[PDB]
């Protein structure tokens, strides 16, 4: 058990990019997906200024260099969690992409909550689901805002319950409590599809690498 | 250093600042024809700027000119002079 | 020699376009609900136009059409609001179909 | 804790507290790292770091909370409103 | 629980054989209608509410449908929509929506 | 018994402090990954404020030198009849072709703005571009 854990769990933590997530994307791919388009300058959020490249005719432009760095970190974290077999829950209240996100979750073997987030799903989880339920080990927000342009209550609840949160934060979002913010465009279908594909690929790579490493260790 | 970085300038696409129809033109208490274009045909009331579409300065000029003409005998007070009822309408009022 | 974000932004068609007012763009109907056509035209948002009474059947998912943009995003501030209310969709006029 | 019954109130409060634990840094495990002057609403708390063996010279409630935290030596003056919750 | 229901089913089979023996009928061809008739005869109750009367039914009919535990030993739930709290309902909605999308892409008897 | 004080520190700091204190017996699954590859900013809650006095947002409008040429082109000739195709990353509008021709003419060593404008218009006409003036 000791050696197994030491060589399985802690081995990947010794490498900058163990799962090679940087190859999954490039600044050009994000640009082509339009990850760099934000809302009007009037909708801008005070905490999203550091990630905004500028304002092109009252339209904010998200610094895709910072997006690339943040996306690297978020994808690496997600890959490591999937490798460690944690529960990854995808949250998004964008009804335009509810179906897509649910399908991505089902395909990648993780969970999704794209519906009306009932109060207490995380803070009252033991009562709602059962005393032995296992809460998600990572929450990935494809849209950190609810359908009234307020932060998803899941963000606050995840911070409360100490569940790390990856999250795509647009120029009108509040990245303060999101553990791994990925400044980007969460409203374009192209951008949302790119995010879904990236997270799906990273999680699948992590799971398959976990299986491969386990087989390598157990066969010897 | 880098040429693709944005440069600090003004907005070359800025649309012109809309000018009131009287901008640059001299409102005179003797130009009763012009003054009557901003008084109700039926009651003689001076239209507000939400009807005339005039800047504040030109609205004040028009009002002062109308009052001065009315008290100096150039303009009727209670109605628009019938001679000017058929002048180019420039007021956003539709009674019918 | 790898294009940077600055270069990409400078040379992007959207940046090359000035204000999106009265600009003729090519949209693509990606979703239709009754007579409402949701058209994506390369912006951050889509425009929901109305199936023209003439040649209405010709407007189907995937159809490429001509729009005259009026605003990439429909936002505005209202009395007492701290941040702009946005309807999360562009404003455009459907001029017909591109062939 | 709010309850129609005192014991239920006690249970609610003490069970909710453990889910809202702070962690307090103690200098040498007996006092605070530096003097702290703060105002929460209308209550001013002026806490002074003190040497070993000085004791807790604090409002009785602060003495209780410091014994819980693990602070042995500190001075504390409470000015303004003495509202217990604030 | 499942083991409890299994024990109840075994009890019901044994009791059904016993009741068939008591009434003299063939244990093999003893049906639920026969069981109900035999119980109504042996334990006559005039209670108006039929549910309050004695009943010897299958445990499946007696006990309510208990939802099985929704996660395994590792703790990971089974259904990807588990955390919605209404996994079955939202799965049905998701399937209906998928069918509607496919239909949109391609193209007095009941209540 | 993870602290539910999302306003006091970050999840990492609270988890670390509770583990140090002994409240948490075992580190949560994500703690090692976080400690190995932390985010660029520690996620500590911050209450947003509204700027009040002379403070202004540091966002700077994205302008380029060619924006002047684009504005002049649109003011002189209007949008045109060739509708933009924003899906193509290499799409070039009539305005962009005019901008390129103006830029190369400037490189040739001409400084007069109106002369550059008229020369570019004539050059595009020669190339076969129907530059229709709005007025
Ligand atoms: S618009 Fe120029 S003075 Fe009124
Ligand atoms: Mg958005």
């Amino acid at each position: 058990s000791t050696d197994f854990n030491d060589k399985i769990l802690n081995e990947p933590l010794k490498h900058s990019d163990f799962f090679n997530v940087k190859e999954l994307f490039s600044v050009r791919s994000l640009f082509d997906a339009r990850v760099h388009l934000g809302h009007k300058a009037g909708c801008r959020h005070r905490f999203m200024e550091p990630y905004i490249f500028g304002s092109r005719l009252d339209h904010d432009i998200i610094d895709l260099e910072q997006t690339a760095t943040h996306l690297q970190l978020a994808l690496n974290f997600t890959a490591h969690m999937a490798y460690r077999k944690g529960i990854i829950l995808f949250i998004s209240r964008n009804r335009q992409f509810s179906y897509l996100i649910e399908n991505m979750a089902r395909d990648c073997g993780e969970y999704a909550h794209t519906r009306y987030f009932r109060g207490g799903m995380l803070t009252n989880a033991r009562l709602l689901f059962g005393p032995t339920v296992r809460l998600p080990d990572l929450i990935i927000f494809l849209h950190t805002l609810n359908n009234i342009f307020e932060p998803h209550v899941a963000v606050r609840d995840a911070a409360k319950m100490n569940i790390p949160t990856v999250g795509i934060v647009d120029t009108n979002c509040n990245p303060c409590l999101i553990t791994y913010p990925v400044p980007g465009n969460d409203d374009s279908p192209l951008a949302v599809h790119l995010y879904c594909r990236l997270f799906q690929t990273a999680i699948t790579r992590a799971k398959e690498k976990r299986q491969q490493v386990e087989a390598l260790y157990r066969l010897q | 250093s880098n040429e693709d970085l944005p440069i600090s300038m003004e907005n070359p696409y800025k649309e012109p600042l809309k000018k009131c129809i009287l901008c640059g033109k001299h409102v005179d208490y003797k130009n009763v024809q012009l003054l009557s274009q901003f008084v109700s045909p039926f009651t003689g009331c001076i239209y507000g700027r939400h009807i005339t579409g005039l800047c504040g300065k030109k609205q004040k000029e028009i009002t002062k000119a109308i009052k001065r003409a009315q008290i100096m005998g150039f303009m009727p007070v209670t109605y628009k002079d019938p001679a000017y009822l058929k002048d180019p309408k420039v007021c956003n009022i539709r009674y019918r | 020699n790898v294009e940077s974000f600055a270069s990409m932004l400078r040379h992007s068609p959207l940046t090359q376009m000035g204000p999106a007012k009265d600009k003729l763009v090519i949209g693509r109907i990606f979703h239709i609900v009754e007579n409402d056509l949701y058209i994506d035209f390369g912006g951050k948002f889509h425009c929901v136009c109305r199936r023209p009474e003439v040649d209405g059947e010709k407007y189907q998912k995937g159809t490429r059409v001509r729009l005259r943009l009026l605003d990439l995003e429909l936002t505005s501030r209202f009395l007492g609001a701290t941040t702009d209310t946005t309807v999360l969709e562009a404003n455009a006029v459907l001029l017909g179909i591109q062939e | 804790g709010k309850a129609t019954d005192r014991m239920d109130a006690f249970r609610k409060a003490k069970n909710r507290a453990v889910h809202h634990l702070h962690y307090i840094e103690r200098y040498e495990d007996h006092t605070i790292f530096h003097d702290i002057s703060l105002r929460f609403k209308r209550t001013h708390i002026k806490m002074k770091k003190q040497p070993k063996g000085y004791g807790l010279r604090c409002h009785r409630a602060i003495i209780t909370i410091c014994r819980l935290i693990g602070i042995k030596d500190m001075y504390a003056k409470v000015s303004g409103s003495i509202n217990m919750l604030s | 629980t499942e083991d409890f229901i299994k024990k109840q089913i075994e009890e019901f089979n044994i009791g059904k054989r016993h009741l068939a023996n008591m009434m003299g009928e063939d244990p093999e061809t003893f049906t639920q209608e026969d069981i109900d008739r035999a119980i109504a005869y042996l334990f006559p109750s005039g209670l108006f509410e039929k549910r309050a009367r004695p009943v010897m039914k299958h445990p499946e009919q007696i006990f309510p449908r208990q939802r099985a535990i929704q996660w395994g030993e590792d703790g990971r739930p089974f259904h990807y929509l588990f955390y919605t709290g209404k996994q079955s309902y939202y799965s049905l909605m998701h399937d209906v929506y998928g069918m509607l999308l496919n239909l949109e892409k391609h193209q007095i008897g009941s209540r | 018994a993870g602290s539910r004080l999302e306003t006091v520190g970050s999840i990492f700091s609270r988890t670390r402090d509770l583990v140090r204190a002994g409240v948490l017996k075992e580190k949560p699954l994500w703690f090692d990954v976080y400690d190995a590859f932390p985010p660029l900013r520690e996620p500590v809650f911050q209450r947003p404020r509204v700027r009040y006095g002379k403070a202004k947002a540091p966002i700077q409008d994205i302008w380029y030198h060619e924006d002047r040429i684009r504005a002049k082109f649109y003011s002189v000739y209007g949008s045109g009849q060739r509708a933009f195709d924003l899906f193509n990353p290499n799409f070039k509008s009539t305005c962009q072709r005019f901008v390129e021709k103006y830029t190369e003419l400037q490189k040739l060593g001409e400084t007069d703005e109106e002369k550059l404008f008229v020369e570019t218009g004539k050059a595009l006409l020669a190339e076969g571009v129907i530059l229709r003036r709005v007025g």
